[PDB]
């Protein structure tokens, strides 16, 4: 299972932003990564936001799971 | 909070300083490159005098 | 690098690894529900003493 | 592993003074004991 | 006789010195070791600055 | 109690403004370095071919 998780980061990193393979990241898949937010993080050209801001968006929702048991707070219903 | 007992993190910090000494060790330096800028010239410069003594 | 200017410059290639670790692990934790290892007092007493007594 | 010979020239250079975690180790062992001692007397 | 041939090797080694400089880079983004012939590297603690 | 979730995501939107100037800096970064490499391939040929 080690060659399974190692081929997740390697494949993802090349595809997400940058690597005849180095200039493939020069156009970048940042145009593919762009459409998720709205438009606004446009500065990803050489300081690439959507390359980095996906890992940090993954590390937040991964740490939302551990905190969920402690801060329950929910009634016998749904929100506002 | 005032946490306790300490048998945790500190053994997992020195494994990290096998990582950071692996990445940052492979860093190209402009200054280092600059220091390889004059090593090619003056060997060929005296090589011009190597044919100046081979003739004269 | 500029202050030391000795043959104690060998030590300085490590000190830039020390700045990237707690430069990052203090900047990650500003996120919504993340956790910083330099919050706990345990590892910082293992970052001071193996470095401070490496000097004397 | 090859996480050694890339940085093996570095180690025996500065681990002569840098690998003195004995003091750190000694402090850690003592710290664990005092915590246990206070929880023994509660 | 000798000085036209001792300059000829100095012409021949200079003809080999430029053709090895064309060997190093096939592209701007070419290589991290083929550029490690002209610009130098050394042993531990050479580059002071 | 995570209305401070938005304000740590709101400040990271204002830095995307200056990130479009970070690109120029990024583009500029190593231009000198690549040029720093163009000077050695240019000097070594021309200084030798006339000497031959």
């Amino acid at each position: 299972a080690s060659v399974v998780p190692l081929k997740d980061r390697r494949l993802l990193e090349v595809k997400l932003g940058e690597l005849d393979f180095t200039p493939s990241g020069i156009a970048g898949a940042f145009q593919r990564g762009y459409y998720r937010y709205y438009n606004k993080y446009v500065n990803v050209k050489k300081g690439s936001v959507a390359g980095l801001s996906m890992v940090l968006a993954a590390y937040v929702v991964f740490n939302y799971c551990r905190s969920y048991k402690e801060l329950k707070h929910e009634r016998l219903r749904k929100y506002h | 909070d005032t946490s306790t007992w300490f048998i945790t993190i500190t053994s997992m910090i020195m494994t990290l300083f096998i990582l950071f000494q692996l990445k940052i060790s492979n860093y190209s330096y402009p200054a280092s490159p600059e220091s390889i800028e004059l090593k090619t010239q003056k060997h060929s410069t005296p090589w011009e005098m190597k044919w100046t003594k081979i003739y004269l | 690098m500029a202050i030391h200017n000795q043959k104690g410059q060998t030590w300085s290639l490590m000190l830039m690894s020390l700045i990237m670790f707690i430069g990052s692990t203090n900047i990650l934790g500003l996120l919504p529900h993340s956790f910083t290892p330099t919050t706990q007092l345990s590892m910082n007493l293992g970052m001071a003493i193996p470095l401070w007594s490496a000097t004397v | 592993q090859f996480q050694f010979t890339g940085i093996k020239k570095y180690f025996n250079s500065y681990t002569l003074t840098g690998r003195m975690n004995c003091v750190l180790a000694t402090y850690g062992g003592i710290a664990l004991l005092v915590l246990y001692f206070k929880l023994r007397s509660k | 006789a000798e000085f036209l041939s001792l300059s000829k090797a100095r012409i021949e080694a200079y003809e080999k010195e430029l053709e090895k400089m064309k060997n190093i880079i096939p592209f701007d983004q070419m290589t991290i070791e083929d550029l490690n012939e002209v610009f130098p590297e050394t042993k531990l603690d050479k580059k002071k600055y | 109690e995570t209305f401070s979730a938005i304000s740590t995501i709101g400040v990271l939107v204002y830095i995307v403004k200056k990130y479009g100037a970070s690109i120029g800096a990024f583009a500029d970064k190593l231009n000198e370095q690549k040029i720093a490499q163009l000077e050695e391939v240019k000097q070594a040929s021309i200084k030798q071919i006339q000497d031959a």
